[PDB]
RNA sequence: UUGUUAAAACAAAUAAAAUAAAGUAUGAAUUAAUAUCAAAAUUUUAAUAAAAAUUAAAAAA
RNA sequence: UCGUCUACUUAUUAGUUGGGUUCGUUGUAAAGCAGAUUUGUUU
């Protein structure tokens, strides 16, 4: 036992943080949509993403290919907007995260237009492990990039990619597979000499619009609090969504209503008609889009020239 | 097609503004306290290095009520009504806006309890002195108790004269911050109350 | 309640006493069992006519030892089987303090609307719902025998601590390391299936 | 603050002498609308002794106690009477 | 934290709770022989409520708190 | 459910006079909009279709047929009430100001105080988060389970 | 420094508790009570708790424009017969508002009238079971 | 449900040039 | 009915003097897993052990947990099996808690358990070794693939079908080729069906 | 007052009333450089200065 | 010393379509530049 005056302190400390985390209010600002933990430590980067297009570049030149973390969902709106208007000489390979909610025919399209452009899309379910990803990477690899000069020597892949997406849980899962194999970078496979670099702040969208936001909050990558945005503007987006696509006898099977719906406070009401006030009934329409019983959708569009 | 279930979202909260700005034309005057008052003149010369204008300063507390056809708007909204929420959450901070309004006041107002359900009258600023929460009428607190503090000990016999028991009990009587039933500081105000009973 | 909140640890006579107590307590339920069955089984005065004669407040029913029997025991013996509840006393009382003729008509009364009450009793009603929901219990008797046993359990262990401690000391509980471990998930230290594992870093991954 | 006892039961044709009392439960207290408290353990504790004291007192005709125990003894003889 | 031993052992073995009226003392003497359902029962004798001036033997002897 | 056209002369005419038009009308437009009109008094169901038409805002019809007028009408009222309010006000003043002691207690008691609604807020929110986590937990269940047999070794 | 609370002076010490007799203070609240009767501003009354408790009382507050009414339930008298001092109270429900008030006698801009001096103990009953039950679903909604 | 044909056009919303795809910053910095 | 009768007979033990055994509590808490009705189970969980004084079972533990897991609720069974202490311990326990730990966030951490319980206690079963196993199958760690079938050996304890088909494919995936021969030939030989995918790959490799 | 549940119950914690815990005899222990010990303000000398000096006047239990 | 800079440009037409991508006031030449700047024997 230590001195009674430190033990009266920590209890005083720890009597001070219950009564600082006993309210369940949640603040306004989006703290997960700043923070980034990396090697060093949780960090936190401001500004946009298109004022960091040379430490981009810089970052691609070094690295041997470029391996980005998208989500199936949104795939456009979800990465970096120089990467895609500068043309990257090195080898890309794009991780779709959660395929099984896209559209099918969106995700043959896109994945036909990065195979005419040259880079590599790869679909990710949620039954499949990260090693049959992190094999196929090093089958990419094997197969598209040339023989390295010096045996020793080892390429590096730079990951593109939000935390939300699944960039760090992967980089944790290599992590810890290697640690407990052995016993800034991460080693996947020693054989072929194959290493990953990150970049947390370039890949960190920071700032959004309106839309971006609730596509965000749609796909479940940014949060939702009451304070800093209401349910109803990603909710009703959400309905206008599958009101252009104009499927009103399919959101009827899907959510088990009686008839096809006509408007957003229809819908509303007859969600709430187990019984439940409008609140959580949209609560739980966004947690069905989160999960996605509702498949075959793609909320990001797709340009003229991505279509052509 | 366009945004008929977004635009639906931003016309009805347009609705709103527009509905509260029209009821702040119907305001029930209140005089400002006399302490807090040469508070606000003497901060003002400070500020603007200037004599107060009487327009400025506003010795009368401009409240305003709860526009008639909000209250009557989330009465006939059913609770399955997706634009309930839209419109309470419109209420309540309208709700305590009219208390931030009301503390600035120490004229003999209405105030009636929840607990036992109690109707008496009390001066707002010392009533909803708790329940505000704002710095400055903490620090005025503050302030006050150590003027009194500075009067009792230069005389020690003063507080004999001004903290007796016969002036103790009187002042309580004329600043009830608790009800003579139950005893309890939580309050409100009736003006508020009725003007939601005869609409809703 | 207020004995066990400021009880002053008892001596050796008052630790004996509690001792014997919680000792012969089965010993006790024994003998009111068979002081019981030999009643009903050799004088025919069923658990029916024993509640008829409780609610009447008639000894007719009972034989001569029946108000012989121990007085720690007595009054058990006759109304101890049967259900009753708080609301079934205060009738008693009621009984009791009417006259006899309308005391053995609303008594009649009233068995018919149990009886009616126990072929009902097949579902739940809202009220007896929510009540199974919140955890409130109505008859909280069993509660406050519980609740004395486990003061005398307290008040007894309070003098010796090695006499009637819950868990051996000497033997390691692996359901407490199953539990450390699941802390350690609770709180999010990594684990790497390497055991055993520092208390001290889960105390501080827990701070 | 308010007496119970004051709640009227079986109430008789003509209203009482004390209307207000028990009138032998004495409210004892220090004010003078009261008696004066014996210092007991308990207020159920100073009953059993008045109690106690005026049975006593009843019994033989005389009766010597200490302390404030002699005005709530005399005033409940004359209650008694 | 201050609690005096032998006052609070007086104050948790003793009631404290003082009778009310004569009717309330008659309906407590009513209420209180009645049997205990699944308690453990206190020995009820023939002259509990009886007098026991004649019982006990101090009832009689002199006394100082009494005065003879 | 309701025709455009018969909608628009409906909110055109409910703001001078909702008495000749149908009342069936009025019913199907309050389960349209999940208003809630009282069964036992028929003036409810005209003065909730009324202050629904009120604070419903269109853009385009609203502004071209009467652009003052629609808002001036229920101005009226709305002055209408607040003297209503003003003289029950001075009636609960003179009644407290008179009587020793008063209280008011409100049977249907339309008021909600501002920590209970937003405790009852996030009850409802943690029930639905409860039930998120069983569907998030049934769907790691599913997975697991089809990783456990399509799974193959390399 | 130094400030003394307590006063011994004989002018402040001495009391008149023995003299008060020579005053008719009875005969004096009863003259003001009489006095109050002959202006109008109460009227005597000579009741039993348990005979006025749960008769309909009628009270017009007198008041420009127009005065207004109340009909209620008598609750409780606090006094059996005419005085200065008097008390009732009443209990009155409007639609959907329930209220008890606390009627003074003597007040010239409050007449109240009790309709019948027979009271009924069963709507009584009736009235404060519904006054209790609004009472406790006002604090119920409340808390 | 999971297959069934969902589809959203382009001229719906989301258009071109507007102060919803744009962000705030530079609309309160014009 | 049957759900009503299981909350009746819990009203009727309070309502008489009598009380509730343990295996009562754990037979009500898999019906309430059963009807997804978990608060009715938990609120009857608090009242048996806060103010009834009736001390937790394995056998009641496990059940309550593995209700729990069953309603989805994994991260509030890994709360209450934090909370659990001085319970004695069975296998039905362990591998209660072994599911429980597989379904949280670390699947190490059943591994560390079990390793931490090899040393002494219950002896684990086939039931317990595939669970094991499925939890290396989630996380993918593998480093013990043939450590499991070494003390499963050492152990002297029987498997099961699932358990041979599971420990083949990890041996299939570290590459083994002696011991995942060696396993293959002694399945066909007790005539024990194997997984599709594990068979085509089998005879893709010979 | 707060929190939990349900369309009132439970747990916490203090501030008002109430209850007790002598004015009788019996009677220790910590401590102890000391003038019948320097009430206060100002200034100053080698670190709280209760060390010095200048104003001033600080009653007894 | 608390400054500012998510659009210019090259074409195209009448909103559409492909390429490329900071400035600056004042002090100072040390009196300027990492980090900390807290203490009630208090219950
Ligand atoms: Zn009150």
């Amino acid at each position: 036992v230590h001195d009674p005056v430190f033990m009266r302190n920590v209890k005083r400390v720890l009597a001070s943080y219950k009564e600082s985390m006993d309210h369940s209010s949640r603040k306004g600002m989006s703290r997960e949509a700043f923070v980034d933990i990396n090697e060093k430590g949780a960090a936190w980067y401001l500004g946009h993403m298109q004022l960091a297009s040379r430490t981009l570049a810089e970052k691609v030149k070094d690295a041997d290919f470029v391996l980005e973390i998208r989500d199936a969902r949104l795939p456009f709106t979800t990465g970096n907007p120089n990467l895609q208007k500068i043309i990257i000489d090195r080898p890309r390979l794009i991780v779709f995260n959660k395929a099984e909610m896209s559209n099918e025919d969106c995700n043959r399209v896109i994945q036909q237009y990065y195979e005419r452009t040259g880079n590599f899309a790869l679909f990710t379910s949620a039954k499949r492990s990260w090693r049959d990803t992190v094999e196929a990477v090093q089958r990419f690899v094997t197969h598209i990039l040339p023989a390295q000069r010096f045996k020793t020597t080892a390429n590096v892949g730079l990951v593109v990619g939000m935390p939300n997406v699944g960039k760090s849980t992967l980089i944790n899962s290599l992590r810890l597979a290697h640690e407990y194999q052995f016993h800034k970078l991460v080693p996947v496979c020693k054989d072929p000499n194959i290493v990953l670099y990150d970049s947390p702040g370039l890949t960190l969208p920071g700032c959004f619009a309106k839309e971006a936001g609730l596509k965000l909050a749609a796909c479940g990558i940014i949060p939702t609090n009451d304070i800093t945005l209401p349910r109803s503007l990603v909710a009703r987006y959400i309905y206008d969504v599958l009101s252009a696509a104009g499927v009103g006898e399919h959101m009827a099977e899907c959510l088990h209503l009686p008839r096809a719906p006509i408007s957003f406070d229809d819908c509303i009401s007859m969600i709430c008609e187990g019984n439940l006030d409008p609140s959580r009934a949209q609560k739980f329409l966004i947690h069905d889009f989160q999960l996605g019983n509702l498949g075959r959708i793609t909320l990001d569009k797709l340009p003229n020239k991505v279509r052509q | 097609p366009q945004l008929f279930s977004i635009e639906s979202y931003e016309t009805q909260q347009r609705a709103l503004r527009n509905i509260f700005n029209e009821a702040g034309r119907h305001c029930v005057r209140l005089r400002k306290d006399s302490k807090w008052l040469l508070e606000e003149r003497r901060a003002f010369r400070q500020s603007h290095q200037r004599a107060p204008t009487t327009k400025e300063v506003s010795p009368h507390v401009d409240v305003a009520l709860a526009p008639v056809g909000a209250l009557k708007l989330s009465k006939y909204l059913s609770p399955c009504s997706a634009s309930r929420e839209v419109v309470e959450h419109s209420l309540l901070l309208h709700r305590t806006v009219t208390k931030s309004k009301l503390v600035q006041s120490s004229e003999k107002t209405l105030f009636r309890c929840l607990r036992c359900f109690h109707v008496y009258a009390a001066r707002p600023r010392t009533l909803l002195r708790g329940e505000v929460a704002q710095s400055w009428l903490e620090y005025e607190a503050e302030a006050e108790k150590e003027e009194r503090a500075r009067q009792l000990a230069r005389r020690p016999h003063l507080r004999k004269k001004k903290y007796s028991i016969g002036r103790q009990r009187a002042s309580l009587a004329n600043d009830p911050r608790c009800c003579p039933l139950c005893r309890s500081t939580k309050a409100q105000w009736m003006m508020e109350y009725v003007h939601h009973h005869t609409h809703g | 309640h207020m004995m066990d909140k400021f009880g002053q640890p008892v001596g050796a006579r008052e630790f004996h006493r509690l001792f014997k107590e919680l000792r012969h307590a089965d010993n006790e339920a024994e003998t009111i069992e068979r002081h019981q069955t030999r009643l009903v089984e050799e004088y025919g005065v069923y658990p029916s006519l024993r509640l008829d004669a409780y609610m009447l407040d008639d000894d007719t029913y009972f034989p001569e030892w029946v108000n012989a029997l121990p007085y720690s025991i007595r009054d058990r013996v006759k109304f101890g089987s049967l259900g009753l509840t708080e609301k079934d006393e205060a009738l008693r009382v009621t009984l009791g303090r009417m006259p006899l003729d309308r005391r053995r008509r609303e008594w009649e009364r009233l068995k018919k609307a149990k009886e009616y009450k126990a072929a009902k009793e097949e579902t739940l009603t809202l009220a007896e719902l929510r009540d199974a929901r919140q955890g409130k219990r109505r008859f909280h008797w069993l509660q406050r025998k519980r609740q004395k046993r486990a003061s005398i359990l307290r008040r007894l262990a309070l003098r010796k601590p090695d006499a009637f401690e819950l868990w051996p000391s000497r033997v390691v509980d692996y359901s407490q390391r199953i539990a450390f471990i699941a802390q350690h998930v609770e709180n999010g230290l990594d684990t790497k299936g390497q055991w055993p594992l520092d208390p001290e870093e889960l105390a501080r991954a827990r701070v | 603050k308010a007496r119970y006892a004051g709640i009227d039961d079986n109430p008789t044709i003509t209203y009482k002498p004390w209307d207000t009392t028990e009138p032998l439960m004495a409210d004892y207290g220090w004010t003078r609308g009261k008696l004066p408290k014996f210092r007991a353990r308990s207020p159920f504790h100073r009953q059993q002794i008045a109690r106690r004291m005026v049975t006593e007192m009843i019994r033989k005709d005389y009766c010597i106690v200490g302390g404030a125990r002699a005005p709530a003894l005399r005033i409940l003889a004359d209650h008694v009477v | 934290y201050g609690r005096r031993y032998r006052k609070m052992e007086t104050r948790s073995k003793r009631r404290m709770r003082p009778y009310a009226s004569l009717g309330e003392i008659g309906l407590e003497n009513e209420l209180r022989k009645e049997p205990r359902i699944n308690a453990k029962g206190l020995n009820n004798t023939d002259d509990e409520d009886w007098p026991r001036h004649t019982k006990s033997w101090g009832d009689g002897m002199p006394s100082m708190r009494y005065g003879s | 459910l309701n025709v455009d056209e018969l909608q628009l002369v409906r909110s055109k005419a409910s703001t001078g006079d909702l008495d000749e038009l149908p009342e069936s009308l009025l019913r199907r437009y309050a389960y349209q909009f999940s208003l809630t009109w009282k069964r036992r008094h028929p003036l409810s169901l005209l003065e909730a279709v009324q202050w629904h038409s009120t604070t419903l805002l269109p853009q385009q019809l609203n502004e071209e047929g009467g652009a003052s007028p629609t808002p001036a009408l229920r101005r009226q009222q709305e002055d209408e009430g607040v003297h209503k309010t003003l003289e029950n006000y001075e009636a609960f003043r003179i009644i407290s100001q008179r009587t020793n002691n008063l209280q008011v207690v409100d049977n249907k008691e339309i008021n909600l105080h501002l920590k209970a609604i937003r405790r009852e807020a996030l009850r409802k929110e943690r029930r639905a988060e409860e039930t998120l986590r069983r569907e998030h937990s049934l769907l790691e269940a599913a997975a697991l389970a089809a990783s456990a047999k399509s799974f193959t070794p390399p | 420094g130094y400030t003394r609370e307590r006063t011994n002076r004989h002018f402040f010490v001495a009391r008149a508790n023995a003299f008060f007799s020579r005053l008719p203070i009875a005969r004096v609240q009863r003259s003001l009570a009489m006095e109050a009767v002959r202006e109008g501003r109460m009227r005597p009354w000579k009741y039993t708790k348990e005979q006025i408790l749960g008769a309909p009382v009628t009270c017009n507050f007198e008041y420009n424009p127009r005065p207004v009414r109340l009909i209620g339930t008598v609750m409780d008298a606090h006094t059996e017969e005419t005085s200065i001092k008097g008390g009732l109270k009443v209990y009155a429900r409007n639609e959907e508002t329930n209220m008890m008030l606390w009627i003074p006698p003597g007040n010239p801009k409050l007449r109240h009238e009790v309709t019948s001096t027979k009271g009924s103990f069963q709507h009584y009953l009736d009235e404060r079971d519904k006054w209790d039950e609004a009472w406790i679903t006002g604090r119920a909604r409340m808390k | 449900p999971a297959s069934r044909n969902i589809v959203v056009p382009d001229a719906v919303h989301a258009k071109v040039g507007s102060p919803d795809t744009l962000p705030a910053e530079i609309l309160q910095k014009r | 009915r049957v759900f009503h009768l299981a909350n009746r007979l819990l009203l009727d033990a309070d309502k008489y003097v009598i009380l509730p055994t343990r295996t009562t509590y754990a037979a009500f808490f898999t019906i309430c897993s059963l009807h997804n009705a978990m608060p009715f189970a938990l609120s009857r969980f608090k009242d048996a052990v806060v103010n009834l004084h009736v001390a937790v079972d394995s056998t009641m533990a496990s059940a309550i947990l593995e209700g729990l897991v069953q309603n989805g609720l994994v991260e509030e069974a890994v709360l209450l099996l934090a909370r659990l202490q001085h319970v004695p311990m069975d296998v039905q326990l362990l591998n209660t808690a072994l599911e429980v730990l597989l379904l949280s966030k670390q699947p190490q951490s059943c591994f560390s358990a079990f390793e931490a319980v090899r040393h002494s206690g219950v002896e684990p079963t086939a039931d317990t070794y595939t669970l094991l196993l499925l939890a290396c199958e989630r996380s993918g760690l593998w480093g013990n693939t043939t450590a499991i079938l070494a003390d499963m050996q050492m152990r002297r304890v029987k498997g099961d079908g699932r358990t041979l088909n599971l420990l083949l494919k990890g041996l299939l995936t570290e590459r083994l080729h002696g011991y995942s021969r060696q396993l293959y030939e002694t399945m066909v030989n007790k005539n024990v069906e194997v997984w599709p995918a594990l068979e085509s790959h089998m005879k893709s490799r010979t």
